[PDB]
């Protein structure tokens, strides 16, 4: 025999190992791979699909009205519509999306975001809006003059009835932590800053016609996007065996 | 990251005694995020 | 010129067999993972038989009845190929096949006034399953030509973000912007064909996510119609007219 | 049939250095939800951008790296010294979830056996004995003690270990009759039967059951054993909306209604 | 190819269960026999030399021979037709609903045997060899049935023997295969042997 | 070899789709008008709509239920595409079409013993009229799938010999030499295409001239069974389901 | 003097389309079975089919992905510390079935020994221990004690092995006298005796005995051994009609008469 | 399936000791399913 000397680690089974091993069924031969539309061979191509954020997540709002931004005819100018962090692994609005579950299966992420809005009042209901993104440093702006400091779009109701507001990656580092968890691990540190909306006029309408609309939220990863170090998503869990 | 150089080698008759595969790269996700017909520009206005 | 200038049309016109649509407010027309519906290879194959290939008789527009969008609707559901089994010769060579596979091109029409404002997400989903209940019902799973209700349209039925399901391919039809989305669906399974009686590929669902509101006045009647057609099909596995 | 290309790439994209715009000719940032098209505003279309030769890869995300790595799927103690599992995925959630995230998709499977003896306590004991997996494909008998003749296993694929030994484990093909496991069947069982229970199930998704059995008869005490599952060569297709309630029932994806997802906040006005 | 013990009845013991029993008629278009073409499944397809090796197997594929022989007398004749019906519904009930399907019609005469082949025609590439259902809804693979009926009549001079027999011969085709090994369900023992 | 010493082998195998039909007593195989079905050629034909051209589905052999030679037996008719009218996807293919064209495949079957003595016309008749009453009941001159007995034989229903019937397609079942006849017909018609549903294009007639007799004791049950395949067939003018 | 050939093939045969057939010729329908031949209607005559490149291998049915793994041959329990096992593959029926479905068959055999120590009660002993299997060819002394000169074993082979390592295992050459096993002898096993029980054993199969000891006593408990084996190599010739009756004895094929083999139905014309 | 390549490589002076054989092949079942003498085409009656 070969002379050898075994290891430590040896006989332990690490779940991210990778080996060979003897096959069940040596002589096995599988059935033909067939034409199937749709094939996918990374995660990053789901992330970068627009998908809608449970963004009016209050009291008041259940179901399928939580992802309808409340918008009204305003008697005051420059008022705010809405605010949410960026971040797209921590609780909150984003947790539910496409971009949140994948994110939330890891523990970094580094990459521009794609908020995408659509109008969807009536066609004679017109209104300009700013949508902004604030990099981290302080607290959310408090006015649109404060917000409109920061990376920003105009957004002018009409026949396209979608803008996209990307919130580029602006970081110190190349990766940020995809929970902002403070008691133990102080990730506050990573807070990717805030994306407000605003009146930049005021919805307006005809007459007669309803003083309230709704505006939809999409997101999506950007091609430079990219997410590292897999982990248990939380939101799967079980107390006991199942039915 | 993934080394340059490694071996390679199957010690098994059956291919599903291999060890994981090692290509790990990602394709243009249009056919998820842009299924139309009609190509819209980026400089563009979507519909006309 | 739309190619020239880099933007889709609005108007659009779909002729299959002796049927034609048109639409002049559409959104583009989506082709499901980019595929359009395919003949099965010789590669894929199993089933030995010649297959039987109708074409117009079976590849042109259905209408379904249509569906009011009323004021408590929470969205509607029709099962394909369970939808049109008893539709012309589609449903007729769907019955007496065993085997089917085929695509479609779906047309969803919703038009109201430049004084009405909703917002209808128009998908078509692989495997679509019904499974809110414990025991799911027939009538619910297989709810035929006429469709279903939508009675958990935020879980999409299956437990799922119903705002996920953009992730299947999809349009919406935006009151303010069109009347009409239309889509081309490629055949999908993990098998080359399969039985039309016991198997539904795909689900077309039109779920209102902003509520039809308009001006004080206006029509408050407003339908939501469904237009299908099968295309590339074809069927293996003949004998006596058979449905679930 | 395929009008849309799908090039590989093995990094992320860069970011080129862009200057400022001011024309009635390209707008970028207008854009048209309703034809079910993700935006294609770029971020150097949207700012004045530097230049970023991005080195980031997307290893992590492939499907092979997503799924690559063992998950517990069946956790149980023999009764009379036998315990029967039906191979199925949906008796814990984890693994469960992941693999609901693709309709259909292509893989071997590695499994790995981790047991030891307990007493009827529950508490574990250093205690090396014998035991044997078989792996029964349906059709074949089922034995119904421990020392039935079916435990011969002449045929059935069988793997005899010793709690003493390091956890067994052993590779699996891509066994189905279809060309992909399914993990959404919107259909049933069988025909002529539309019951409920038939429904949303796809039969070709079983292979069989391990039998599991200590080769000798443990004095007073049971063995417990752990099996768990890592896929590999994962080749998948039409991803899916991810599960977002909770699992009730090992074999449908029956559901609680719910009026949330996330949790509610005071205003919408407040990050 | 092998015998089918098709005449699996009380009345039918041994060797005479090898035989399909055929009479003159005295009514048109009645039915012979019936089969449901799974070449794994308890039945009489069980003792043959395909059914053995399926049962030894968890998945099949291919088409199968299904051969039929004609022992009447010289002097005896008759047409009938044999129809396979792919999987979809119940058996059918009569002759113009089992035409509907694959079929060949058998003229008896010199050459005494006919073939059906019953294609494969199925969803998956390979099936399940079992049927089982209360355990894995196996159901799901059944692959139809094979029918046989008189298409004219069986036709005799005076005074000959007015019943016959056909042998039932099944095999694999040559585009036949078997997946993953299985101990075969008919071999088993109590305890020891002598 | 048949062709090489110059005759036809009485042994025969007819197969189309899923169908195959044999017999060991043939005496040929006739060729109506020495003309096998064709395509209608683009310079003849006048509906302009693409047709339908179902294959295998329809262009196989649908056996009809047999009818017995009893003592009295005087004959037995059907019409096509009449007969085949609810049978199969041929059926529904004639029903949910305004035009129909199409040849057929005839196999009649009738066998005894080397006992029996009897002989039955076999003939194929273009534009048959059942004529014999002042006005025509519908039951005979639309049968259907049961077909209808003859009342009037010696004058072929129509006012002409029956002797003369020779002049047409046709073959004999003379129990001595054979028990099948088989007959390839090409699609005869004034016009390219015609209704289904309104006009029958060729007769099938089975006639005795010849009685069914036997040595004393032998079987006296003998049936004759229709076997009929339509080939080479094309519809056009789509629309819902007709029958007459 | 061989007038069939027989071609290898590594995948089944395809499908090629085919169209209608109207002729007096060609009857591939037409069979006859007196002539001992089988059909050879093909699917391609009998209805009309689409081509299918199949590529449906035939791997699992070879006879060595059939015989290729292990089956339990032998099982017992030292009494006195030392048990004598004849070795013969008629005690346990599942691989005994399947031997027999071959007329003769040439192959070397791997085997694999499976040893715990049980007590008085059967019940299993974490206890690790040395045990000796030595094959004694016949002719050889058979040692009558555990503690016999013949365990020096300086010629016979033997394995020396512990309950606490893993199972013991060693391959053996094709060792008949003759050009192969036979699994099936109609003939005597001796001139001048025409008695039943000399009768259908061809003693070319039996090479002799394996004796099974532990080095030194137990105290009060036994060795439990199970053991396994696995046809390799393996080359045969004319298959046989399987089993379709129980076993009842080791060295004989007899069985109990039977009027039928699968179970009855109601009548022969309902599936 | 079965690799196209992996390790062969004997280790042990008996073939006896070699590892199972890699073919797997079929051969044309004539011998057993059609053992005669006078070809039966399948195109032709078998007896005359
Ligand atoms: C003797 C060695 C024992 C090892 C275990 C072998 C298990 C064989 C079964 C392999 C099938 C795995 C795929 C199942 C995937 C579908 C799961 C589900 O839908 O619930
Ligand atoms: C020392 C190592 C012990 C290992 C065991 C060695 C056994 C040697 C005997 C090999 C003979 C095997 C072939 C017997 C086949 C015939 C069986 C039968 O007909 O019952
Ligand atoms: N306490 C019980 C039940 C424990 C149990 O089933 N736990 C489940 C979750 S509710 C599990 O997934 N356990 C993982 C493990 O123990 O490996 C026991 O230990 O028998
Ligand atoms: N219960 C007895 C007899 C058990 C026995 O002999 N079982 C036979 C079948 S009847 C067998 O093949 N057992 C397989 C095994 O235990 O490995 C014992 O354990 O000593
Ligand atoms: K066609
Ligand atoms: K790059
Ligand atoms: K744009
Ligand atoms: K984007
Ligand atoms: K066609
Ligand atoms: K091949
Ligand atoms: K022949
Ligand atoms: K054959």
């Amino acid at each position: 025999g070969i002379p050898t000397l075994y290891t430590p680690g040896s006989g332990q089974f690490l779940t991210t190992d990778d080996f060979q091993t003897p096959c069940m069924l040596p002589k096995f031969q599988p059935t033909p791979v067939i034409d199937i539309p749709g094939e996918v061979k990374n995660f990053l191509e789901v992330v970068q699909v627009e998908s809608l954020v449970e963004i009016n997540n209050v009291e008041s709002a259940e179901g399928v009205a939580r992802y309808r931004i409340p918008l009204n005819v305003q008697d005051a100018m420059d008022g705010q519509i809405m605010a949410l962090r960026v971040d797209p692994g921590i609780d909150g609005p984003m947790q539910s999306t496409l971009l949140g579950v994948f994110t939330r299966y890891y523990a970094q992420w580094s990459g521009s975001l794609d908020f995408t809005f659509m109008f969807c009042g009536t066609f004679m209901t017109t209104g300009k809006v700013i949508i902004a993104y604030t990099p981290p440093g302080g607290d959310q702006p408090t006015n649109r003059r404060q917000a409109m400091l920061g990376t920003h779009v105009v957004w002018d109701f009409g026949l396209q009835s979608s803008i996209t507001l990307v919130v580029p990656w602006i970081s110190s580092g190349h990766f940020r932590g995809t929970t902002l968890e403070n008691t133990i691990y102080k990730y506050r540190y990573y807070e990717a800053g805030y994306i407000t909306m605003w009146y930049q006029t005021n919805m307006v309408v005809p007459p007669n016609f309803p003083t309230t609309a709704s505006i939809l939220m999409f997101v999506a990863a950007q091609p430079n996007f990219s997410l590292r170090i897999l982990k248990d998503r939380p939101d799967i869990s079980q107390e006991g065996a199942l039915q | 990251g993934s080394n340059i150089h490694y071996t390679n080698i199957n010690y098994y008759e059956n291919a599903a005694s291999n060890s994981l595969n090692k290509q790990d790269f990602t394709q243009d996700p249009e056919k998820f995020t842009r299924p139309v017909v009609d190509v819209m520009k980026e400089a563009a206005v979507p519909l006309k | 010129s739309a190619e020239a200038c880099g933007y889709s049309d609005r108007v659009a016109q779909l002729t299959l067999g002796n049927s034609t649509i048109t639409t002049q407010e559409a959104a583009n027309i989506v082709v499901g993972y980019g595929r359009w519906p395919t003949s099965l290879r010789d590669t894929d194959a199993t089933a030995v038989d010649k297959p039987t290939q109708p074409g117009v008789s079976a590849e042109r527009f259905y209408t379904l009845p249509s569906v009011q969008w009323t004021n408590s609707f929470k969205g509607h559901y029709w099962k394909l190929p369970d939808a049109l089994s008893e539709l012309g010769l589609f449903g007729q060579n769907l019955q007496f096949h065993y085997l089917y596979r085929g695509g479609w091109v779906i047309h969803v029409q919703c038009n109201a006034t430049k004084f009405h404002q909703g917002t209808l997400l128009v998908v078509a989903t692989p495997e679509h399953k019904i499974q809110s209940a414990e025991s799911p019902a027939f009538a619910r799973t297989n709810p035929g030509e006429q469709g279903a209700a939508y009675q958990f349209p935020f879980t999409f039925e299956d437990g799922t973000a119903l705002g996920n399901a953009l992730i299947y391919p999809h349009q919406w039809v935006n009151l303010r912007t069109n009347n009409s989305a239309t889509l081309v669906l490629p055949y999908v399974n993990a098998l080359p064909m399969d039985s039309g009686i016991r198997h539904n590929n795909w689900t077309l669902s039109v779920i209102p996510i902003v509520p039809l509101e308009y001006a004080a006045g206006a029509t408050t009647y407003v339908p939501i119609t469904v237009t299908i057609a099968p295309m590339c099909t074809e069927y293996n596995g003949l004998r006596a007219a058979v449905t679930q | 049939g395929q009008v849309i290309k799908s090039a590989v790439r093995s990094t992320v994209e860069n970011t080129v250095q862009s200057t400022h715009s001011i024309t009635t000719e390209a707008t970028p940032a207008l854009q048209a939800a309703e034809t079910g098209a993700t935006s294609n505003a770029s971020d150097e279309s949207m700012i004045e951008t530097r230049n970023v030769v991005n080195t980031h890869g997307v290893a992590e995300t492939s499907l092979e790296a997503f799924y690559g790595r063992a998950g517990l799927v069946a956790m149980f103690s023999t009764d009379g010294g036998i315990y029967r599992w039906y191979i199925n995925f949906g008796e814990y959630v984890q693994l469960r979830a992941k693999l609901e995230l693709l309709t259909y998709a292509r893989f071997d499977m590695e499994f790995t056996i981790v047991a030891q003896v307990v007493n009827a306590q529950s508490k574990v004991q250093d205690f090396n004995v014998d035991y044997q997996v078989m792996f029964v494909p349906p059709g074949a008998s089922v034995p119904e003690n421990q020392d039935s003749y079916q435990w011969q296993s002449s045929c059935n694929p069988s793997v005899i270990s010793n709690t003493g030994l390091p956890p067994a484990r052993v590779s699996v093909p891509f066994m189905s009759s279809a060309n992909a496991y399914s993990f959404s069947y919107d259909g049933y069982t069988q025909f002529g039967d539309t019951s409920g229970s038939s429904y949303g199930i796809v039969p070709s998704n079983y292979l069989g059951m391990l039998v599991v059995r200590t080769c000798e008869d443990l004095d007073g005490t049971r063995l417990r054993v752990r099996v768990y599952a890592k896929p590999k060569h994962v080749k998948g297709w039409i991803p899916r909306s991810p599960r977002m309630t909770p699992y009730k029932s090992r074999y449908t994806g029956v559901y609680t209604d719910t009026t949330k997802f996330c949790a509610n906040r005071a205003r919408i006005t407040t990050a």
